[PDB]
């Protein structure tokens, strides 16, 4: 309902619009894992534009997703994690969070395309 | 009551002139004599003390503006709250001497009582209260405007390259300034598309542990947005402090000066060499 | 004399507690009640007023430091000079009431005289003088440091290109700031070799005639040194004001934004395209 | 005595070290005019490094020199007129003062060389 | 006392001579046995000089000192980290096996320090880092 999994090219695209804490987090986890296991796409792309407030649980779950689908293919968190949520992610979810693309989904798609082409 | 109060102020003005004569000896006589000639100061003082009770027992708006002007004039002339307090103290002293000598209170009686005796001091304290109330307005306003200017000048993201956003950061910074810098840097990188942020730590004299930790947090934050943080312009003592902090320094790419650091940044974004 | 003065302060402390009880009603009762509970404020006040004359008639350095600490505490707590003056006024009022009621002065006599009667008020004014003297130290220090920081932050020539020296100039500026900017820009261009100075007038809200004239003078001055002045980032109202000034504008080369202006500058210095 | 006229290449070089008001100004005027009339050099170069204080008279005389030897050849005031003297020159001697080179006498010599070569 | 003081001053000035300089390259030879205060003097002089005469890389000639204390080795590593933070590679040169063993037993992380056993090798590798400086 809130997890619009899109497949385009040799990639995978996701947009996040729920910002809920537990239920949406776990359902998104399970849906993303099931989709990436079902269809084999080397690069998966995640959007965090809509979100402006994240607690510890979502940050940990997002880092868990990064590790999750990094165990089967490269990825980019294309959308620039907003300043408040970026700070919260740093202070709690201490990691590099994979490859990033800073708010330009065209830039993230281009980066993933050039990484897969080579 | 203000009518006979002024009818006795017509001699309390000479009393306060003698008061100024006595008080000039103790506090910076050459300075006050040079900056303000005695007759104009004496006439200004008698003007301030004589028309306050010329209104009918209630108040005066025009003399309220006059009192505010007097407060700003004594602020500019070099009379802080200490000097005004000394003036009030000597005012009371010479009022005491005059009433010991002149012996003429408000109401007509062979021997007055404590009523007007302390009404005098209550009115003295009231005028002093209004004076000190008007004293601090300009000071608070200039403090506020200076603080606002310092806040808006602390983190200028306005210097902008093509797809690169440099940041001067010249003045010394504290915790409030550190929070302002981190917030402003994130906001600026959100609004403007860029890939490299050149932070110039050159300029700050001494950085303690916590400010350096916030700087490293700013670098990591702009990286976690998705823009490389090519921090440039590190001085010896600040580097010693950063490395003593124990924070990992592999993720931050450093350079001695802006020209070389931006050259390396343009190397990173290959198609920006022209 | 300070001994029996304290031996009567041992009841004047209760008098001043009643004074605080009476005075709390007039000035921001909810605010003071919320920020400071009444018992601690009362005990701090009695501590400030009781041990001042516990020394032998001369002075006390430890209590001088205590009085300075009290002054800074009442500064931070939200008691400006107006509130302290009201406190002094109510101090005098309740001393008057107590002496009308208690009737026990310093020297042993069936009927005391004016000597101690006004020695009380002289000592009250003296402690108020010391309090106001300690009041303004931190304020003057923070004003001075803010002014110094504003001065050093006004004209940052630190942002430097290869052979090009940009200048942010983000905050609003006045005549003092204008002189600081012109001086600092000339000094910076003297110390560092450059050919183009990119001045960003973007950021200043409103520029009057004289500041704009000084800006044009700065451009002409850096040209007369021998470096082109590629002033960039002009806003509508400021342009209207500059052109209304009537100063010639052919010598100044302008640009809308930093990226384009510096691109034109690199065009001027052809061999800096890389 | 205080006017070291030097000829090098197809140029002329001058260094100023007197900073006096009237006598040195007029003698420098006359010596420079006589030298430029005697030897024909297309470019003449003037140094103002030593000076840090100039009144109206010297500024007017220097602008007069600029016009003087511009009536017989191009020139550069190579040395950066110091901030105080630059400001005084602007407020009183209102002119562009010919071509300038900003404190690098090598830069001024190179500029004059490339201007004469073309 | 005067001769002791002046001789101590001479040992102070002879501690960390950054004077040996190549084109955009610097080298700081130290050969006498160093102590804690001497280590502080060396780190201060190294940082101040490398800022004053800015060069891309810095060579430290550890060869010469027989044995160094564990805290002194830790401070040397901190100096390497600091001069890297300024923007200069601390290409340590010619470490003795005993000092290497002491540094290893120190347990600090040892990847950022670039080491060569001879000054010629360190110099050629530094010229390799500045690619077009090799010619």
């Amino acid at each position: 309902m809130g997890i619009p999994i899109l497949k385009l090219g040799e990639c995978l695209l996701i947009s996040i619009q729920s910002e809920l804490d537990d239920h949406t987090a776990v359902e998104f986890q399970e849906d993303l894992l099931a989709k990436i296991h079902e269809t084999s796409a080397r690069g998966v792309v995640i959007d965090i534009t809509s979100i402006d407030f994240i607690d510890s649980f979502i940050a940990k779950i997002l880092g868990d997703v990064v590790s999750m689908s990094k165990l089967m293919g490269a990825k980019v968190v294309v959308t620039g994690i907003q300043p408040a949520v970026a700070i919260t992610l740093i202070e709690l979810g201490i990691t590099f969070s994979g490859v990033l693309s800073a708010m330009d989904l065209e830039s993230g798609l281009e980066k993933l395309k050039q990484e897969l082409g080579e | 009551m203000y009518k006979d109060f002024a009818n006795f102020i017509r001699t309390n003005k000479k009393d306060l002139l003698n008061n100024w004569m006595n008080e000039m000896e103790k506090q910076s006589d050459p300075l006050i004599n040079d900056i303000a000639k005695e007759p104009m100061y004496e006439e200004t003082s008698i003007e301030f003390v004589d028309l306050i009770v010329s209104n009918i027992t209630e108040n005066g708006s025009k003399f309220n503006e006059k009192l505010d002007d007097f407060a700003e004039k004594v602020v500019h002339l070099g009379w802080p709250i200490h000097f005004v307090t000394t003036g009030l103290r000597v005012f009371g002293l010479l009022v005491y001497t005059a009433m010991r000598d002149e012996d003429l209170f408000l109401k007509r009686e062979e021997k007055p009582e404590d009523d007007a005796y302390y009404r005098f001091e209550t009115w003295l304290s009231s005028m002093y209260n209004k004076v000190v109330t008007a004293y601090a307005d300009t000071w608070e306003k200039t403090v506020s405007i200076q603080k606002s200017a310092l806040q808006e000048l602390s983190a200028p993201l306005l210097p902008i390259f093509e797809k690169i956003s440099v940041m001067p950061l010249i003045g010394t910074i504290d915790t409030e300034r550190a929070k302002l810098i981190i917030e402003n840097l994130l906001i600026g990188v959100v609004k403007n598309r860029s890939e490299v942020v050149l932070i110039d730590i050159t300029g700050v004299p001494v950085v303690d542990t916590m400010v350096a930790h916030h700087i490293i947090q700013a670098s990591e934050a702009v990286r976690l947005v998705g823009c490389q943080a090519m921090l440039v312009g590190i001085r010896p003592e600040i580097a010693q402090t950063i490395v003593n902090l124990g924070i990992e320094l592999d993720q931050i790419i450093t350079t001695n000066t802006m020209k070389k650091g931006m050259e390396r940044a343009l190397a990173l974004t290959n198609r920006e060499i022209v």
